[PDB]
Formats: structure tokens, C-alpha cells, sequence
DNA sequence: TAGTTATAGGTGGACGTCTAAGATGGTTTTCACATAAACCTTTGACGAGGTAGTTTTCCGATGTTGAGGGGAATCACGGTGAACATGCCTTTTGATGGAGCAGTTTCCAAATACACTTTTGGTAGAATCTGCAGGTGGATATTGAT
DNA sequence: ATCAATATCCACCTGCAGATTCTACCAAAAGTGTATTTGGAAACTGCTCCATCAAAAGGCATGTTCACCGTGATTCCCCTCAACATCGGAAAACTACCTCGTCAAAGGTTTATGTGAAAACCATCTTAGACGTCCACCTATAACTA
């Protein structure tokens, strides 16, 4: 029996999404949450095909921006792992929670 | 029902892995999914008022990006 | 003479109709200037494009309606929203 | 005549502001509403500060409101804080606040 | 007649620039230098990036620029990258950049 | 018809300008397309802005220059503010 | 003889600061060094009084807006000293030194 | 006339820096702040004031006016209220 | 260190959309001569006001001496996240019937563009305000040792 | 567990400056009113592209179980906080003094506002056809114990 050891087959997964372009987000929850969000939002809507993608590259390359200074403010805390105090830092310093 | 639940753990790490991220909570990927809600709310709020706007009952591309630039989140490819 | 029109004069209208026994500093004044100011550009252009936008070569009361919706915040953008409608309304039947 | 502004019963220059509107390139064509609209949009929020400068100028013992009050204002207002992102007025101050984490024992 | 592109010696269209920027209402009155002198301010951007973009594409062994060499020239560019700070580019991918804490042991 | 102008025509042609053998994606195109957009709004305003600033009731090749100067950083906007006065005194000669 | 114990007539300040409005730079040498990053910038200049107060108001509140991000960016890390560190972060996040 | 200028960014007096740090609700202060600080005024100063003079040569005026300075602040996103 | 799991890759042959050469129709611009209308380069000149220059005053700055206590430095070891599996719901990857909404041609007004014709501003110009900007006690908290 | 004892509000009251508050007057604008100007919102109408429902990979979904990283402290080493000593230098008056940025003129461009006639450049794709997906097949670089 083989075992990988904790965080290290991590890292495989860091740089091979980090060279990947593509969205890491299944277009159909996603397309379930925005048409849902819309309607929540005003009665009957529809959407470009486009729209719902040109959301998700938004939405996405948000998250992926967000994290990136989510992973400084762990390690400015002498830590390792990420958490709600971190996002929390991380969307207060730059004002949207400010 | 829960189409925020329908962003996957997974999808939610794979996002985080490509920020440069070794470990993750469990705590999270909840707060997480909070963020993006309130994103999108923020996002499709002004990029509707638009499409209500054309007298339009369907959200364009344009639309969109439109919000998008007013967020300041400039986007580029979609005609923006 | 060099003459640079302000609305010191209007600002002071409007304050003292809420607050009548109460003055206010040139400097403070000056602050509540640069934001009728700031406030004029910010809903002004953001109108200005919606015609762009709409390829309508016209500006409206319509227009600014949905600059005022999307640049202002919550609570604030239906009280003023409000009150715009109802001025125009009052404009448009006493002509 | 009848001033634009009083058949709107605003207080705020009406013809002003449709004048203001063409000398900004805003469009080709300035609306005849629009001029009205707004200078009451803007007579709006200036009462609206007004309003809670006023306050703030009376919790802290004065008659004339100065630049220290209108940011206790928009600082502790909720929603012109936010519309007041950016910006930075003159004089301010900052609301007193303290981490309950520096506090004694 | 003579394209006005060519009288600057231009690959980018200085008439549309000079139409453009009347069907924006950025001023009463517009120049005839300063549709030319915009123009070319583009033409040398876009060229600029294109420039970085074919060495990236080059560098990742392919004929056609795709958008990741175009973010990939960006974000690896000094300039470009603080000019094109508040804007993302579709499909544009990221930097791999792994904090060196997070690096194994040896 | 339809008719949707872009800029595509010209991007191609500088682009075999300095790579001759290299091709693009239409989903790279169309990011191009945004850039040029984008960056031609930016400066644009920030000129039409310059005028008013400054009481002028024209645009001007000039406020292009000041406008490129603030909106681009470093060494970019000096190697642009270049090919503008370049080009232009080409336009100005070969008339 | 009578002391203060280290930490704590510190907050006097605090409390003291955050309830003014007055600079908190000497307008003078404020002024030299606005001066000098100016001409050291574009020889021989002037500047009216106002544009040089008009800079002085907004450069403090600058830095007082950064020290309060600093000021989470240490308390976020446990400690409650303020340290190169914690601004780099709080610079990092709010894109300028990104 | 004139005399020349040297380290009046040492003139931002280590006791002005802390005023201004307590301000923020700062408890404890470090000795490697003060010179990161001064780096970080002097960097905002540049940027501002660069952005600040292109407009004052723009006007073809060789005098910097409130209005150059605020406009300035403004293209950088620190809308500044009270000079106009 | 030498493995032996896990694919770091890694390098080459056909289908396959989907670059981009082409052409054809425009056709929408783009240009290129018209004509004062008017937006701007002087160009004096007069003062604002911004620089410098001088002085007297006290108000923060600096430069020590301690040393309480906050920063990190490591342990107990709890116990929280990452593997390494099959368990499969559901999201792709393909058709196909009309709500919408662009492209057409229109009087209907809903703004431009002027001529004067009264006001509402707006500096200014003082004209007297009279709110609050420090000055010396003073009663009053709350630290920080008796 | 009660007493020193700064420095806080804060109590008035000096008095000093920065509000308004008349009283205009240029008088810039704003407003009244009329033809002209055109941008719109008016109603049609042929379809692009939007939502319908359904075949089979693709990857989501707990489960099990173990290996390090904080809802544990504790130590202690030296960071920087707190008086206080002591002038240097900021501030806060005025005095030149002359540098430059406005008000007014004043032609001299520099630009726009018509439209015939050729000239890109874009629907419109039309059609080659070409770079790349898409993975075989074994290199082959790291990895976690043999």
C-alpha cells in the first residue's frame, strides 16, 4: 500500500490549476444561482449565454483574487491555514466590509 | 433551493488552490459562498437596472459588463 | 470683480428648513460645496453615458432615475428617487 | 415670472443646473425634467446631511455646524458613509473607536 | 485621395478616432491633430502588448495569441500590469506563484 | 445589416507588423478589442475633462499629451507621449 | 513619586487624537518637504497656501487611514505593536505594492 | 535667493508620526516604522504631486493652485472636500 | 540510499471546428473642397499674493534612563484537516418550437437657438454682529502606590 | 483592601474673530415667448437566439483514519513606553517686493457645418484549410517507504 503524505499532493493541484485557464465552476449551479439571484431580484428575466460566462469569469477571477490575499493574511499570522478571520481582514482592508 | 450549496467544496478549493493556497478549513467554504452571494447580489443588481433600463427583458452581455465597470472590475472580452 | 457662483445661498435654504436655530462655518460650508459638486458629476456623467449606452442622443429625468438607483445606496436612493419624481410630477402638472 | 425652481417648490437653482448640464458636455441634449430632477435629488441629500450635521452640532454643545460634525455625520450615518466611500472631508476628525482587544483588564 | 492613417503613417484609422470622438460628447469641439495623436497612442499599445503576447505564445510553443498570453504578458509586465490593474481579461488564467512558505522541507 | 465596427482590421495588421508569423485566437481578439476601447475611453475623458478644467472649449492634441502623461505609468507613457508628437509632426509635414 | 504604568497613558492620546481635528505635522516642515519633492520634480514652483494644506490634510488622513489597517493587520497576528510587516500587508491588499 | 533641501523628509518629526499613528487607535509603535512610514508619505507625496504640477503645466501656469492639487486627488481616488 | 507508486510529463499523427484569406455588396463612411463663425495666441497692465526676509516667543523635539511586559520562542498532544478509496446524481453534449427585439419609415412633439426683459445672485463693502476660542481655577474622575 | 494626584472635563467668563445680515449693482443669467430642428417613441414585422427536454461520461459525494498545525500554556528575552531634562526651531506677526496670473482687447488661425464621389471595412459569411485539440506509449521526474 502507497499513501501520499498531508498537503504535498496539495501543491500538484496548486500548479496545475495555476497554469489552467479555464473555469472551475460547473456552468449549470452556477447558471442555477444568477437566474435564481435575478428573479429573487425582479420577475422573469432572461440571459445571454455570454452574460451567464462573462459573470462567472468575474465571479471567478474575484474569488481566485480574493484568496490570493485571504493566503497572505494566514501566513502574515503566523499561520498555515485559511479561515473566516482571514476573509474577513482580507475584504475589510479593502473595503467592502470596511 | 440552495443553488449556492451547487458551488461544490471542490470548486471552492480549486478557486483557492489557484490563489496560492496550502490549507483549508471547513468554516470556509460556507463564508466563502456568503462572499460570492453577496458579489453576485451586488453585480446583477446594477447589471438588471440596465436591462430594465434598454425597456429589455433580457440581461445582455453588455449589461453585465456595464455593472461590472462600475464595480471596477473592468472586464475584457465580452465586447467590453 | 472675478465672480464664482456657489450654492452657499441654497445650502442655507435648506438648512435652515430643518434646522432653523443653527448657523454653520464657512469651512464646513465649503465641505457641503464639494459634495453638491461631487454629487452633480457623479450622477450627471453616469447618466450621460446611459444615453451613449442606449445610443439615445437625448437626456432625461428617466436618465437620471437609473444613474441615481445605481449610485446610490440602499435606503437613500428610494428616499431621494421619491422626492425626484415627486418635484418633476409637481413641475410637469404646475407648468 | 415664476422662478423654475418654486414650480417644482424646490429651494435649489433649477435653472442652474439645466444651465450646468449643457456646460459640461454631458449629452447633445439636455432634457427639460432632467434639470428638475436632479436639483431636487441633490436638495434631497443636502437636507439629508443637514439634517444629521445639525444633530451633531447639538449633542456636541454649538449653534454653527462645522466640518467636525458633518463627518460625525457621514462617518456614523450608515448609507453616506457608503455613498462617501473615497472621499475625505477637510477637518474630520474619525469616529472614536477603539479595539476591544487594547482595552485594560 | 490619401488615407489620413498613412499621412502619420498609421496602421490604426484616424478618421474614425476624429468620428469617435464627436459621437461621445467629450468636447463642443474637437481637434485635427489630436484624433491623430490618440490614434497612434493606441496603435502603440496594442502593438506593445502584441509584441510581449507573440514571445508568450512563442514561449508556450504555439502559433495563434490566445487570451492566457495576453495575461500572461500583462501580469508578467511591470507597466501593463499597473495600467491594467483594476481590469481582468477573460480566460485569463494567473501568475503561478507559490509562497515560499508553504514549499516542502528541503 | 447589421454592422458591428470593431478594431480587429487594424489589430492584425500591427500585428504582422512585429511578429509577421505569429496568428490570434478570436476570444484574444475580442480582449484586444476591450483594450483598445477601454484605454481609449480613459484617456479620452481624462482629456475632455483637461479642457473643461481649464476653461477650454476644444480638444487638443495637448490635452491628449497631459492626458497620456497622467493615465499611463513610467516608462510606457514616455515611449507613447513619443510616437503621438511623432506621428502628428509627420501629419503636420507630409500634409 | 508618582508613574504610569507603560501602556497605558498611551491611550490617553488615543482618546485625545481621535477626538481633534487639528494636522498633526508641523505645517513647516511639511511645507520644505512638499517644497523640495516638487522642485527636486520641476524647478522653480509655486504654490498657494491652501494647495499646500489641501495636500497636508489629505496626506495625514492617509497615513491615519493606513495606521487603522495596520492597526488590524497586527491585532489580526495576535500581537499589538504595530511593525514594517503589518503595512507591508495592508499596502499589499489595498494595490500598491502588489 | 534660494537654498536647497535636505531630508525634509527627516523633517516629519518621529513625534508627528506617532501623533498620527495614535489617531489611528495605535498602542504600540515600533523604531523601524518611522522610516517605513516617511517611504510611504514620500511615495503618496510623489504620486499626488507629479499628477498635481501636470495639470499646473497643462494650464500654462507656472503657480500650483487648491484646484490642480484637488483634481490630482481626485484622478487618484481621494476626492477631496473643502478647497473648492 | 534504492526503489515502484503516481503520472512530472513528453513527443508526435488525423479529425475538426473555426482562423482568416477572399469577394461582393455595398454603404457607410471617409475625404475634400466651401465660409464665415468663432475659439484661441498674444499682449498690455495691474495688482494680488506668494516668496523671502526679520523677529520675538514658547512649544514641541530630542536624547537619555530604566524595566514592565509584549514578542516570539518552543513544548504538550489535542484534534483538526488531507488522503485514497468506490458510490453514482447530475451536468454536459445534442435537437427544436416562438418570445423578444432589431431594422423600417413617421408625425408628434419635445429641445435647440435667438431676441430682448426683468430678477436672483454675488462679490463687495462694509456693518455690526455675537458664537466660541483660550485663560485661571476647580470640582472630579480614575489610575497606581499606601 | 483604602489613599496620592495628574489630567479631565468643565465652570464660568474674559475677548477676538468669522458670521450673517443689510444694501446694493453689474447684469450675468434666467426667463419669457416664437419659429425652426430633430430626436423620439410610435406602431409594424421578419426572424436571431433564448429557453424546452433528453441521451451517456464526468466528476460530485461521503467514508475511513491518519498526520501534522492551534479555541492549551509558559517562559523569558530584550523592545519600546514613560517621565524628564533643554533648547532648537516652528510659529506667528509684519515688511518689502516683485513675480505671474488674471481682465480686456484683437486679428489669426483653427474648426465646423453643407454634400458629390471614391474609398475603406464590415455584414456576410463563403470556403478553404490549418493550428490545435485529443490523447497514444514510455519517458521519467519526484516521491514515501523497500
Amino acid at each position: 500500500p502507497h499513501r501520499y503524505r498531508p498537503g504535498t499532493v496539495a501543491l500538484r493541484e496548486i500548479r496545475r490549476y495555476q497554469k489552467s485557464t479555464e473555469l472551475l465552476i460547473r456552468k449549470l449551479p452556477f447558471q442555477r444561482l444568477v437566474r435564481e439571484i435575478a428573479q429573487d431580484f425582479k420577475t422573469d428575466l432572461r440571459f445571454q449565454s455570454s452574460a451567464v460566462m462573462a459573470l462567472q469569469e468575474a465571479s471567478e477571477a474575484y474569488l481566485v483574487a480574493l484568496f490570493e490575499d485571504t493566503n497572505l493574511c494566514a501566513i502574515h499570522a503566523k499561520r498555515v491555514t485559511i479561515m473566516p478571520k482571514d476573509i474577513q481582514l482580507a475584504r475589510r482592508i479593502r473595503g467592502e466590509r470596511a | 433551493r440552495d443553488n449556492i450549496q451547487g458551488i461544490t467544496k471542490p470548486a471552492i478549493r480549486r478557486l483557492a488552490r489557484r490563489g496560492g493556497v496550502k490549507r483549508i478549513s471547513g468554516l470556509i467554504y460556507e463564508e466563502t459562498r456568503g462572499v460570492l452571494k453577496v458579489f453576485l447580489e451586488n453585480v446583477i443588481r446594477d447589471a438588471v437596472t440596465y436591462t430594465e433600463h434598454a425597456k429589455r427583458k433580457t440581461v445582455t452581455a453588455m449589461d453585465v459588463v456595464y455593472a461590472l465597470k462600475r464595480q471596477g472590475r473592468t472586464l475584457y472580452g465580452f465586447g467590453g | 470683480k472675478t465672480r464664482k457662483e456657489s450654492y452657499a445661498i441654497y445650502v442655507y435654504k435648506v438648512l435652515k428648513q430643518v434646522h432653523p436655530d443653527t448657523g454653520i462655518s464657512s469651512k464646513a460650508m465649503s465641505i457641503m460645496n464639494s459634495f453638491v459638486n461631487d454629487v452633480f458629476e457623479r450622477i450627471a456623467g453616469e447618466a450621460s453615458r446611459l444615453a451613449h449606452y442606449n445610443k439615445r442622443s437625448t437626456i432625461t429625468s428617466r436618465e437620471i432615475q437609473t444613474a441615481v438607483r445605481l449610485l446610490l445606496p440602499g435606503e437613500l436612493a428610494k428616499h431621494a428617487v421619491s422626492e425626484g419624481t415627486k418635484a418633476v410630477t409637481k413641475y410637469t402638472s404646475a407648468k | 415670472a415664476k422662478t423654475r425652481s418654486s414650480r417644482a417648490g424646490l429651494q435649489f437653482p433649477v435653472g442652474r443646473v439645466h444651465r450646468l448640464l449643457r456646460k459640461g458636455n454631458y449629452a447633445e441634449r439636455v432634457g427639460a425634467g432632467a434639470p428638475v430632477y436632479l436639483a431636487a435629488v441633490l436638495e434631497y441629500l443636502t437636507a439629508e446631511i443637514l439634517e444629521l450635521a445639525g444633530n451633531a452640532a447639538r449633542d456636541n454643545k454649538k449653534t454653527r455646524i462645522i466640518p467636525r460634525h458633518l463627518q460625525l455625520a457621514v462617518r456614523n450615518d450608515e448609507e453616506l458613509n457608503k455613498l462617501l466611500g473615497r472621499v475625505t472631508i477637510a477637518q474630520g476628525g474619525v469616529l472614536p473607536n477603539i479595539q476591544s482587544v487594547l482595552l485594560p483588564k
